């Protein structure tokens, strides 16, 4: 029980993700506020919310869906709150104290411009916590920008041969920058200096669903329910499997400890914080959660927030406190196998005479069948079955015909009914069948209707035949059912 | 004049979430507002319907993708992917020839390619575009199928090399290290079989497809009884699998239960009666329950199951000696001497039915066709020395 309970809510209808959802100082005085852009109930109505504490101070509506949201420090002179940089459309809403205070637009393409779904914050010379930062937009036509401190002007363009879906950013931009980029078609790029061009790729199989950085290790999250972990040169070193689908991944942490360990929504209502390679601290509940983010909420260094599939929202307080069944056998197969020991001889003559017996039964019957060819299964491929439906005077009669070969038409064929005209009345007793195509069954349907006033069943007989020829290719019978006239 | 692509990044996030319900109804709705064109809610529906089991409307759908963008090589990689997940694999092959006019720099056309031409029986393009494949990115599965191609084709002496390779690297795919130690045990190496085994069952330890293969190995060499714990493992897993059955009751006939062996083998043989191992081995310990008439039937059966064998015509031969049929015997033993040619216990045992038939003159031709075939069995032993001394 390392998890300390702090608030578990079902009314919020919080619809955020794991990347457009950031804690960071607001308004100085070390109280650190949570902003998420959070969708409609559904996805239709945009609109970016802020949490202080437990209770909800502030939504207000945006123009479209931000694809992401990240704070960051546009420069040092007199440090206030970090600005708030959310991604939407091709425009990047900058906002100061949580107010709107700047409009980057992207440059446009030669008109066809591009949107932007990653965005991520790069650490510039210090990467302390009063380091200045700079963005990096992950265009949906594809490519990298790395942007300015302050959002005005581009500082590179990186080329990417797919659209990126999650982006990672290690170390400093100036002299040691590592950008891995997990796009759709399922790889993690990495970016390094002086390369326009990754040239350093690894695919996962799967689309990767998650990317949180390891200080050494890159941990990827497959769509294939488990966890890889890479290296930064492109060497995969383990691999971690999952009981169920992946949701979410963020980090979890702790400088006090040193513990930083990826996270884990799983889709079986569960959440498991993973170092390197072992599980702990797996909690629970009360439904899936889509999204989860570990920092300095409120007043405490460990706190975590967690937002449910179906809404609502559960934020945790971390203590500083860290044999077969062979059958039986009776007397019944004693007595059973002594007799066959004592009289074997006798045994296999008569049944070898049997066996000779039922060949020649056989092939008799066998032959009968030929001579009045009334085998609906028969060089001239062929398979017919005939289906009735229905109670009352009226019944459905389906004829079920196949040709059964490789690729042959079968041209010229006829269906003829065999009944007595006294019990049933069939309008079209004889019809010609369709082009009959190698691999299709062919429904050809007809009335039948009793007409006797007392229930009386008389069988049917069906012949399928040539039209140059006069003995059946095949038949079939039906025994029609009781009449349940009036 | 709305942006054409407002929506991609949405639409993935709930597709790769494995949604495919919100993910659906962002579709429709991007579709109804852009009049189509998006490229993106025609792609992600598409592969939610491959999902499903429906590849037919994916199909439709990746044709219409292909038709947005008709220079993009994803799009007729991923229509003729969908053509192969049906049966034509001709057309798979002339669409991923246009994908690889467009980028001739991706395994996964070879891949497919080399899979296709496996599935069209042609082993020399097949063979070289897996071989491409392996060159421009190694993957498992590349591996997996060129295996099955010198397997198919030829002999192990091509395949042990590969799958050697394969496991090399990325040790841990369970298939990689249980074929190859298929592979070992299908040619005389029994050591390195039982390795590759034990390496599998380290990470997997109830893994059907290998505790049989290794409970089988155990029961050649004696000690049937760690075979019938490694079947205990998985028993209930598979409750009804002729072949677990049929090793099981070899086990029981290892170990003189006879009746708790027939009846095992019994219950594999009803659960497949078309199975000549488990006829061939119910006709077996008929034989040494000395029954002699189900044997006879049982061995007859898997004769006409795999007729180019020459131990079921002995063991028939032997079943015709105990049931009043020597002339029967006589031509069985015929058959079996014709049909075998490297089991000396056939001969040895047409001799004892010449000798026994009073002749001692062919008695001897087969004693000395025995002894040019020629050596473990402790009981063929002695009776190898006194038909000869006696003779």
């Amino acid at each position: 029980s390392k998890w300390l309970d702090s608030l578990s809510d079902s009314m919020a209808n919080i619809h955020t993700f794991s990347a457009c959802l950031a804690l960071a100082d607001f308004h100085g005085d070390g109280e650190y506020k949570l902003a998420m852009g959070d969708l409609g109930p559904d996805g239709r109505q945009p609109r970016l919310k802020v949490l202080k504490g437990h209770t909800l101070v502030s939504q207000k509506p945006l123009p479209d869906l931000p694809a992401a949201a990240v704070t960051f420090l546009m420069a040092s002179h007199e440090p206030r709150t970090p600005a708030l940089a959310i991604a939407s459309g091709p425009c990047v809403y900058v906002y100061k104290n949580l107010k709107p205070y700047f409009k980057f637009s992207l440059p446009s393409l030669p008109r066809r411009q591009t949107v932007i779904t990653t965005m991520t914050t790069l650490k510039k010379n210090l990467a302390d916590e009063d380091a200045v930062s700079c963005l990096v937009l992950g265009t949906e036509n594809k490519e990298l920008l790395v942007l300015d401190p302050e959002a005005f002007t581009i500082l590179a363009k990186m080329s990417l041969p797919s659209v990126p879906a999650f982006l990672e950013a290690s170390g400093q931009f100036d002299v040691e920058f590592r950008l891995a980029a997990a796009c759709r078609n399922g790889s993690i790029y990495i970016l390094r200096r002086d390369s326009k061009r990754p040239k350093y790729c690894i695919e996962l199989g799967a689309q990767p669903v998650g990317l949180v950085g390891v200080h050494k290790v890159l941990v990827v999250g497959s769509n294939q329910d488990s966890l890889h972990g890479f290296t930064y040169k492109g060497k995969r070193l383990w691999t971690v499997q999952m009981p169920a689908a992946i949701l979410a991944m963020n980090l979890l942490e702790q400088h006090s400890r040193g513990l930083q360990a990826v996270m884990a929504a799983l889709a079986n209502e569960e959440v498991r914080i993973y170092h390197d390679k072992v599980l702990l601290n797996v909690i629970r509940t009360p439904e899936a959660v889509t999204s989860l983010c570990f920092g300095r909420y409120g007043r405490e260094d460990n706190t975590l927030i967690m937002t449910t599939l179906g809404g609502g929202l559960i934020i945790k307080i971390l203590k500083r406190t860290a044999k077969l069944n062979v059958p039986r056998k009776t007397r019944l197969y004693v007595d059973q196998t002594l007799r066959e020991r004592e009289a074997g001889t006798a045994m296999h003559r008569t049944f070898q005479a049997d066996l000779y017996l039922l060949r020649l039964r056989a092939a008799r019957a066998y032959v009968q069948a030929l001579e009045s060819s009334l085998s609906p299964v028969s060089r001239e491929p062929l398979k017919l079955h005939a289906v009735v439906q229905g109670l009352g005077p009226t019944f459905k009669l389906t004829l079920h015909l196949q040709n059964t070969s490789t690729a042959r038409p079968i041209l010229g064929l006829v269906v003829c009914f065999l009944y007595n005209e006294v019990l049933y009345a069939l309008p079209r007793a004889f019809f010609k069948v369709p082009l009959l195509v190698p691999g299709l069954n062919y429904p050809l349907e007809t009335f039948v209707k009793s007409l006797s006033d007392k229930g009386i069943s008389d069988i049917i007989k069906v012949l399928v035949l040539r039209e140059g020829q006069s003995t059946p290719l095949l038949s079939a019978h039906i025994n029609m059912p009781m009449s349940e006239g009036l | 004049f709305p942006i054409l692509e407002k929506q991609n990044w949405l639409i993935h996030l709930y597709y790769i979430q494995k949604d495919y319900e919100a993910c659906k109804a962002v579709i429709k709705e991007q579709l109804q507002e852009t009049h189509g064109l998006c490229e993106y809610a025609i792609y992600v529906q598409a592969l939610i319907f491959r999902l499903e089991g429906n590849i037919q409307e994916s199909l439709r759908l990746f044709q219409m993708c292909a038709f947005l963008s008709p220079q993009c090589a994803d799009n007729l990689k991923q229509v003729a992917r969908s053509l192969f997940l049906l049966g034509k694999h001709k057309a798979a092959i002339e669409v991923y020839n246009e994908a690889a006019k467009l980028n001739q720099k991706d395994w996964e056309i070879c891949h497919n390619l080399g899979v296709c031409y496996i599935y069209l029986k042609q082993f020399d393009k097949a063979q070289d575009q897996l071989h491409n494949a392996l060159h421009l990115n190694r993957h498992d599965l590349t591996y997996i199928m060129l295996g099955k191609i010198f397997l198919l084709k030829g002999d192990l002496d091509k395949a042990i090399e590969i799958y050697k390779k394969a496991v090399e690297f990325s040790p841990e795919n369970t298939e990689l290290l249980t074929t190859l130690g298929l592979l070992y045990l299908q040619l005389g190496i029994y050591q390195k079989a039982f390795e590759h085994l034990g390496n599998t069952l380290t990470y997997d330890p109830t893994n059907y497809k290998a505790i049989l293969a290794a409970g089988s190995m155990m029961q050649t060499h004696g000690d049937f009884d760690v075979a019938l714990t490694k079947y205990k493992v998985v028993a209930c897993a598979v409750i009804e699998s002729p072949p677990l059955w049929n090793n099981i009751g070899m086990c029981f006939f290892g170990k003189k239960k006879y009746v708790a062996a027939i009846s095992c083998l019994k219950r594999a043989n009803y659960l497949a009666p078309l199975d000549w191992k488990i006829l061939y081995n119910l006709g077996l310990v008929h034989l040494t329950m000395q029954q002699y008439a189900s044997a006879f039937h049982f061995l007859s059966a898997a004769i006409n199951f795999q007729p180019k064998m020459g131990e079921l015509y002995m063991l028939l031969a032997v079943a015709l000696t105990n049931l009043e049929d020597s002339e029967n015997a006589k031509r069985a033993y015929e058959e079996a001497v014709r049909l075998d040619k490297c089991n000396p216990l056939v001969n040895l045992n047409y001799a004892v039915l010449l000798y026994n038939q009073g002749e001692k003159r062919d008695a001897l031709a087969q004693y000395q066709e025995m002894e040019k075939k020629v050596s473990s069995s402790l009981e063929f032993d002695p009776e190898m020395v006194e038909v000869a001394q006696k003779l």
